[PDB]
RNA sequence: UAUGCCAGCUGGUGGAUUGCUCGGCUCAGGCGCUGAUGAAGGACGUGCCAAGCUGCGAUAAGCCAUGGGGAGCC
RNA sequence: GUGGAAGUCUGUUAGAGUUGGUGUCCUACAAUACCCUCUCGUGAUCUAUGUGUAGGGGUGAAAGGCCCAUCGAGUCCGGCA
RNA sequence: GUCGGGUGAGAACCCCGACGGCCUAAUGGAUAAGGGUUCCUCAGCACUGCUGAUCAGCUGAGGGUUAGCCGGUCCUAAGUC
RNA sequence: AGGGAAACGUGAUUCAACCUGGGGCCCAUGAAAAGACGAGCAUAGUGUCCGUACCGAGAACCGACACAGGUGUCCAUGGCGGCGAAAGCCAAGGCCUGUCGGGAGCAACCAACGUUAGGGAAUUCGGCAAGUUAGUCCCGUACCUUCGGAAGAAGGGAUGCC
RNA sequence: UGUCCCAACGUUGGGCCCGGUGAACUGUACAUUCCAGUGCGGAGUCUGGAGACACCCAGGGGGAAGCGAAGACCCUAUGGA
């Protein structure tokens, strides 16, 4: 079976849904963990240094 | 606070209940139960409500239908408004 | 008005599987022909067709006889089975 | 799918921000509804 | 014209798939001003709207067919397409066998021909399979 | 002299150019904490008709007081 | 004779697999497709859903296979001009 | 598919009838996931539809989902917080 | 009661569902908890909350597409056929939307395919491709063998209808 | 037994003509070439001759060292893994 299009086909599973806590639509509902605010696993908000060039 | 309902809502399928079967609809706020929507019916216009069907609409509103008893005249109440 | 027979021995330069819709075609194009009026003029009762259709899309008979009628202020000719 | 009445919230939302600007508008402003989302051409969140 | 609702409607109040609904050509019009079921309804009691009857498939040629085989004919090396033992299941026609040369000897027994030392023994032979069918045993039976 | 080549003329296509700037970029002075009295952020609401933006929060593009302001406004 | 065992046999039952045609396609219907052919088909079977293992780490009846068209070390952004 | 016919400014493909066919573990019936209003009605053709369209899953406006006894809800599984 | 225009049957066979038993297997032992029963009856009151449309696929899902791909369950008892949930034909139900059409005996060429006299693998790396054989019953069956198998060995015969 | 001797005829869909729809690849310029020669030794464009009226349709693909891919082979780098 080709791992492209007719792989495809079996994605019906839902996973990241719209956040209660940002409004993103990355609440993994397997994991209850947000991937964008950090919801479910970070009290203090999800935010990162690289996501800005260093000297910005 | 808010209140339990909202408006009549008129529609002919809304008629139909109305003249055939003696039940007003009507959009009331999402938090309201049956109880809580026959009560403030019966308040509102003095009638006797029989039994309460709800259904929470697409329309991001919950909707009610209300019977109300024989006694009472669906057709009448609704037409004072 | 007048009887005519109409050869369908043409339907067969049409791949086999499409006779009845070939035949058809010639029976109104024959007719056209012979009463001088225009394709367009040309109504077949449908007679005509369950004839050609009779034994399915594939098996048309050779020949078929018509009665055909012509008049009118534009031309044009009636047609039936017979 | 079983959807949860705050989703069906949203949904509604969203079938609702999916109708066009209405006419009177384009008068009063002497004059597009750039969130036109089509159910089987665009995909919701969630 | 367009009385394509109509059809499904009119299907679903002559409780007929849509494909047997058959509408007049001559009143496609008043068809095509039907649009509550009721009004369909009484098109239909207009015979405006009415429902093909549906077909049944013909068993009379299999009936003569069964008849032949029920009398043994039309079953020969050339008529058989499945294996012996699939045309006939071996472990079911012992059961057939067995059951009924134990009932044979349960009478007999009962009926007092028997003694129930006699019957013990040609019961323990039957279950061993030596007796092709009743008609064997009997015979058998007979010394 | 068809098909056609080169340049131009009229019209088009296109949106360069010139002009314009409600936006940026940079420097400088001032100022500088918010939150369980539930913040920041988000969701959903909220208009006569209201999709977006803004505002606002079931008292919902708003309610009150005081000052200013002024014949206009929504 | 009975019995009905088997990583048993035939088998396009369902389902799974993919040998040859080096056919068709090869700006495709398709970033792995179509057809015929072929294998398995009561078992170390096939399958849905849920659930666990995460990047020098997993997973691997081992082919350096696989870990979302990405693998002799995934992807994203940063170090980075 | 064909012959008639209906509607329409316009009809090979929108609708009716007949004739002729196609699907039989599916091209039928009920559904999970997923989609999300696509469902119904009216009004339309600038977009979408491998041609056309009076049709439409398109455009626009309205309307539509009613449960003590069907599901959720409750219980506990691998396992998760 | 209901439903049917009407009649509004009776018996039978085979019997999915459902029920209830017996046997056999394991270096494999085939969940748990809530709940129910155990523990009667009358009358009355209460039974809120969330889901409920539609598609479910060669156009409503995933695959950038109205994509020839991919995508789970139940209907496995509709008829003939036959071993059969097989072929082939046909119902019920669905469809003419695997959605551009018109015309030329319609050439060359190509894709799928049928038939080819005599010869019969001379073709080719190679019988690649295609073809031959074929279902059922009866007879009969070698070397070899781990005695299980080899074996449907091979070979010979039969086969319809009335 | 059409694999072959050695091919023929036929079937269906294309192909061809017409209505409608309507891309992509590719493009320094010029360009009707052919035979020779010459040139960085593999030229439609240089040199010498020959031939050559323009346009269009269909074809099978000889040539444009045809299009597609900053060669995987080989070597080089005080490259990587
Ligand atoms: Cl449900
Ligand atoms: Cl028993
Ligand atoms: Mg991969
Ligand atoms: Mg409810
Ligand atoms: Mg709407
Ligand atoms: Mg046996
Ligand atoms: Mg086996
Ligand atoms: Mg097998
Ligand atoms: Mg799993
Ligand atoms: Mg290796
Ligand atoms: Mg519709
Ligand atoms: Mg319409
Ligand atoms: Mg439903
Ligand atoms: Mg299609
Ligand atoms: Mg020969
Ligand atoms: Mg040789
Ligand atoms: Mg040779
Ligand atoms: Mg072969
Ligand atoms: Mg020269
Ligand atoms: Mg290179
Ligand atoms: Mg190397
Ligand atoms: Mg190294
Ligand atoms: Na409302
Ligand atoms: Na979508
Ligand atoms: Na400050
Ligand atoms: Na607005
Ligand atoms: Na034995
Ligand atoms: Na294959
Ligand atoms: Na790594
Ligand atoms: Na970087
Ligand atoms: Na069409
Ligand atoms: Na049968
Ligand atoms: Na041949
Ligand atoms: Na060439």
């Amino acid at each position: 079976t080709g791992a492209g299009t007719p792989s495809q086909g079996k994605k019906n599973t839902t996973t990241h849904t719209k956040c209660r806590r940002c409004g993103e639509k990355s609440y993994h509902t397997k994991k209850k963990v947000c991937s964008s605010c950090g919801f479910g696993k970070s009290a203090k908000r999800r935010d990162y240094e690289w996501q800005s060039k260093a000297g910005e | 606070s808010w209140d339990v309902i909202k408006h009549p809502h008129v529609t002919e399928k809304a008629m139909n209940d109305m003249d055939f079967q003696n039940k007003l609809q009507f959009a009331v706020d999402d938090r309201a139960s049956k109880g809580e929507v026959a009560d403030a019916v019966e308040e509102q216009y003095d009638v006797t409500v029989e039994q309460v069907n709800t259904q929470n609409t697409m329309d991001g509103e919950k909707k009610a239908v209300v019977r109300l008893s024989e006694d009472d005249d669906a057709q009448e109440v609704a037409s004072r408004i | 008005e007048r009887v005519v027979t109409i050869p369908l021995r043409d339907a067969r330069a049409e791949p086999n599987h499409k006779r009845a819709d070939k035949a058809m075609i010639l029976i109104r194009e024959h007719l056209a022909k012979h009463f001088s009026v225009d394709e367009d003029a040309v109504r077949l009762d449908p007679s005509i067709n369950e004839a050609a259709w009779a034994r399915g899309r594939a098996n048309t008979p050779s020949k078929i006889r018509v009665r055909a009628a012509r008049f009118e202020e534009e031309g044009e000719a009636i047609v039936e089975a017979e | 799918g079983k959807k949860s009445k705050a989703t069906k919230k949203r949904l509604a939302k969203l079938d609702n921000q999916n109708s066009r600007v209405p006419a009177w508008v384009m008068l009063k402003t002497d004059e597009r509804n750039h969130k036109r989302r089509h159910w089987r051409r665009n995909d919701t969140d969630e | 014209t367009d009385l394509s609702a109509q059809k499904r409607l009119a299907a679903d109040v002559l409780d007929v798939g849509k494909n047997r609904v058959w509408f007049n050509p001559e009143r496609q019009g008043d068809i095509a001003d039907a649009i509550t079921r009721e009004d369909v309804r009484e098109l239909v009691d207009e015979g405006a709207i009415q429902a093909k009857d549906k077909k049944g498939n013909s068993r009379g040629r299999a009936r003569e067919r069964q008849k032949k085989r029920a009398k043994g004919h039309q079953k020969g090396a050339g008529s058989r397409k499945g294996k012996a033992g699939a045309r006939q299941n071996s472990k079911e026609d012992w059961e057939s066998r067995i059951r009924a040369q134990r009932t044979k000897l349960r009478e007999l027994r009962d009926e007092g021909t028997l003694s129930s030392s006699q019957y013990r023994d040609l019961y323990d032979k039957a279950g061993g399979g030596e007796f092709d069918s009743v008609a064997d045993l009997e015979r058998y039976i007979d010394a």
